[PDB]
RNA sequence: CCCCGGCGCGCCGGGCCCGGGUCUUCCCGGAGUCGGGUUGCUUGGGAAUGCAGCCCAAAGCGGGUGGUAAACUCCAUCUAA
RNA sequence: CGCGACCUCAGAUCAGACGUGGCGACCCGCUGAAUUUAAGCAUAUUAGUCAGCGGAGGAAAAGAAACUAACCAGGAUUCCCUCAGUAACGGCGAGUGAACAGGGAAGAGCCCAGCGCCGAAUCCCCGCCCCGCGGCGGGGCGCGGGAAAUGUGGCGUACGGA
């Protein structure tokens, strides 16, 4: 009974989820989270729905 | 010992409490296996509503909650008289009947009569045996439609009347809230006292007339 | 309507009559042995309105029971203690005489399903009571609907759990304000309940 | 036994009255004496416990009702083709036997 | 004494029928029949 | 590829000879139990929450509950053994 | 005196059944401390807990109001959240301490005795025939035996019923 779960407040998970994504269309900070994007199109890599199928 | 200010505490950790302590790590694993009944319940019943037999609406007790109306546990006996539905039949078609469930006021007893005579017109009803329809079956065409229902049959809601603005009455303007509430307080309050003065004055008074 | 009579006769137990009847059957029944097959209830009124049939698979037992409390059994009145335990006399036995006639009908008769008991009769000592049981594996029984139930394992020694009703007097069941204690189904079901720490994962 | 015989009669006649007879049991002749359709009640002397009878001598009386005590519950047992049985009751017989 | 409750309980033995009914136990102690023979 | 189960459809021999409403006339209940005193235990239950022993011991428009003992009086709410 | 009913009670390696012991995490019924805290200690607390005894089941127990309330009323039981460390108890110290309402999980309701009416309309077992037969039952036939009027069965139970 040890208390291995936290409770975090839903703006603040939101806020995460949107500094995330805020942060993943910037190249500099994904290339510095060591992925190889030197060749990628562009940033947001949008591709159509076909993929979905 | 205490130390400076503080709150003086008694926490209730002077018996055993360690041979009794409920985890909840088992929490997910409850909300799977329920969740897996509704689904598995739904199924067996269906086409009938998974959530179940239609509840009457009721007013919740004390003045705190008698603002509010929810579901209450079955239709009354003489709601269901009212409507013309047999208390043993009512069950049958999903209806839910509470024998002890008293009506003191007639507003709350139309409006369940009213509820069941709108679920029996949203009812369709399936013949016994499927090949000879019978005189209450629903026709063929509407039994093609005929979907399970999900959540609470007619699902109840306090619904508030919207009163417009109006010029305000000088009678209303005169009308003395405040006055009027500490003054009924009062006459509830000497209401047994002052009639028991004035029996005996009459008394007092008769004795000396005759 | 023989039965409305004989209820009502025995509710005057202290008329000539009924006086008579209880005073020269306490003797009888005192000459006997403390458990003491019974060829028919006593009280044929009392007997069925408390289940019982005039069917085979149905026996009586007459059981005595001592009266008086429960004394300590600690030797020499020594409890070793605090004083708030000294207690040896005016001490109760938590069951009622009656519970306890049962639960001695039940233990001899281990092959039988206790169903009820009823008061005959008493005197300084003794308390008599008539216990109803039922044969659970006569056919009579088995294949009536009525009381099948009572075949079940669950229903073994309903006596020795307190599920008869005499037993169940002492369990403080009960719906209101009056019997907070075994909200639950039981007092310790209730104390369990109010006693564990519910340490949700999220808290 | 004869209960078959008259059953079986019966189907032969449908295929082509009740007579009086003995009301038996404390609690049929209590009704009976209740209703004042009861024209003489035999009282067995030896029923045990006596409560199941103790009454019914009294109850007579108020209802105006001839009753008589009989030694025997076996004797009235006999006659109902039974071991014992605490009290009988004639409620109604032939005009031969009126008398 | 949980020690000596766990020295001669159920299991610290042969368990030569109880044992059987497990097994049986799975098959919902079907009697009276056989594999279809060959 | 085996086995077990569940769900469906027909035949045979049985059982039931089945309901609703409005009027008319009738009927209706669990006792050494309740309740009371006292003792001991028990409860948050405090002029006594529950349980038990002993004594007393019911009624039938009654009985029980209505968190301060009691009398009178209305009410509400249930229907114990 | 003898015979025969009944009642009460016996003996049978009588025919056919059933109980015993175990396990015991969880469950029900009892019985039941003292370490301990109170900076001492006796009430209190520890605790209706350990130990002890009995009885179960896959769950148990509880359960369809002699309830809650006092509202414009709710409506069996169990569980979760909250009520609430609250009303209350307590050398009113240390400490202890529920319920109702409200939101949810689940949801299901029923049966006797009695009062009555029905020719006991009821039940058990034996023997024979058909069917089935490793859950021993269905139907038919016995002037076969017993139980049962000291009351079995059907209708019916407070929501009223006939
Ligand atoms: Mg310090
Ligand atoms: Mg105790
Ligand atoms: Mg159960
Ligand atoms: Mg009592
Ligand atoms: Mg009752
Ligand atoms: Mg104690
Ligand atoms: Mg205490
Ligand atoms: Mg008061
Ligand atoms: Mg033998
Ligand atoms: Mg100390
Ligand atoms: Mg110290
Ligand atoms: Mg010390
Ligand atoms: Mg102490
Ligand atoms: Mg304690
Ligand atoms: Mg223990
Ligand atoms: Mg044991
Ligand atoms: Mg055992
Ligand atoms: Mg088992
Ligand atoms: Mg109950
Ligand atoms: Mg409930
Ligand atoms: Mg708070
Ligand atoms: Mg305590
Ligand atoms: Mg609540
Ligand atoms: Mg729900
Ligand atoms: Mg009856
Ligand atoms: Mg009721």
């Amino acid at each position: 009974w040890r208390r291995w779960h936290r409770r975090v407040n839903t703006t603040q998970k939101r806020y995460a989820i949107c500094s995330a994504l805020a942060a993943s269309a910037l190249p500099a900070l994904v290339m510095s989270k060591g992925h190889r994007i030197e060749e990628v199109p562009e940033l947001p890599l949008v591709v159509e729905d076909k993929v979905e199928g | 010992a205490p130390s400076r200010n503080g709150m003086i505490l008694k926490p209730h950790f002077h018996k055993d409490w360690q041979r009794r302590v409920a985890t909840w790590f088992n929490q997910p694993a409850r909300k799977i296996r329920r969740r897996k009944a509704r689904q598995a319940r739904a199924r067996r019943i269906a086409p009938r509503p998974a959530a179940g037999p239609i509840r009457p609406i009721v007013r919740c007790p004390t003045v705190r909650y008698h603002t509010k109306v929810r579901a209450g546990r079955g239709f009354s006996l003489e709601e269901l008289r009212v409507a013309g539905i047999h208390k043993k039949v009512a069950r049958t078609i999903g209806i839910s009947v509470d024998p002890r469930r008293r009506n003191k006021s007639t507003e709350s007893l139309q409006a369940n009569v009213q509820r069941l005579k709108e679920y029996r017109s949203k009812l369709v009803l399936f013949p016994r045996k499927p090949s000879a329809p019978k005189k209450g079956d629903s026709s063929a065409e509407e039994l093609k439609l005929a979907t399970q229902l999900t959540g609470p049959v007619m699902p109840i809601r306090n619904v508030f009347k919207k009163e417009k603005a109006r010029v305000i009455t000088e009678e209303e303007k005169n009308f003395k809230a405040f006055a009027s509430l500490r003054m009924a307080r009062a006459n509830a309050r000497l209401f047994g006292i002052r009639a028991k003065r004035a029996k005996e004055a009459a008394e007092q008074d008769v004795e000396k007339k005759k | 309507g023989a039965y409305k009579y004989i209820q009502e006769l025995w509710r005057k137990k202290q008329s000539d009559v009924m006086r008579f009847l209880l005073r020269v059957r306490c003797w009888q029944y005192r000459q006997l042995s403390a458990l003491h097959r019974a060829p028919r209830p006593t009280r044929p009124d009392k007997a069925r309105r408390l289940g019982y049939k005039a069917k085979q698979g149905y026996v009586i037992y007459r059981i005595r029971v001592r009266r008086g409390g429960r004394k300590r059994p600690v030797p020499k009145g020594a409890t070793y203690g605090k004083p708030v335990h000294h207690g040896v006399n005016q001490l109760k036995f938590a069951r009622s005489l009656q519970s306890v006639a049962e639960e001695r009908a039940g233990r001899h008769c281990g092959a039988l399903r206790v169903l009820n008991s009823y008061w005959v009769g008493e005197d300084s000592t003794y308390k008599f009571f008539e216990v109803i049981l039922i044969d659970p594996f006569h056919k009579a029984i088995r294949r009536n609907p009525d009381t099948q139930w009572i075949t079940k394992p669950v229903h073994k020694h309903r006596e020795m759990r307190g599920l008869t009703s005499a037993g169940r007097k002492s369990r403080g069941l009960g719906k209101g304000h009056k019997f907070h204690h075994t909200i639950g189904g039981s007092r310790r079901a209730a104390w369990r309940r109010r006693n564990t720490l519910q340490l949700h994962r999220y808290r | 036994q004869e209960k078959k015989q008259r059953l079986l009669a019966r189907a032969e006649k449908k295929a082509a009255k009740r007579p009086p007879v003995l009301r038996a049991g404390v609690n049929t002749v209590t009704t009976l004496v209740e209703n004042k359709k009861a024209q003489l009640v035999v009282i067995a002397h030896d029923v045990d416990p006596i409560e199941l009878v103790v009454f019914l001598p009294a109850l007579c009386r108020k209802m105006g009702v001839p009753y008589c005590i009989l030694k025997g519950k076996a004797r009235l047992g006999r006659l109902v083709h039974r071991k014992t049985c605490t009290t009988v009751a004639f409620t109604q017989v032939n005009s031969e036997d009126k008398g | 004494s949980a020690k000596a409750k766990r020295r001669n309980t159920t299991g610290t033995g042969r368990m030569r029928h109880l044992k059987i009914v497990y097994r049986r136990f799975r098959h919902g102690f079907r009697e009276g029949t056989t594999p279809k023979p060959k």
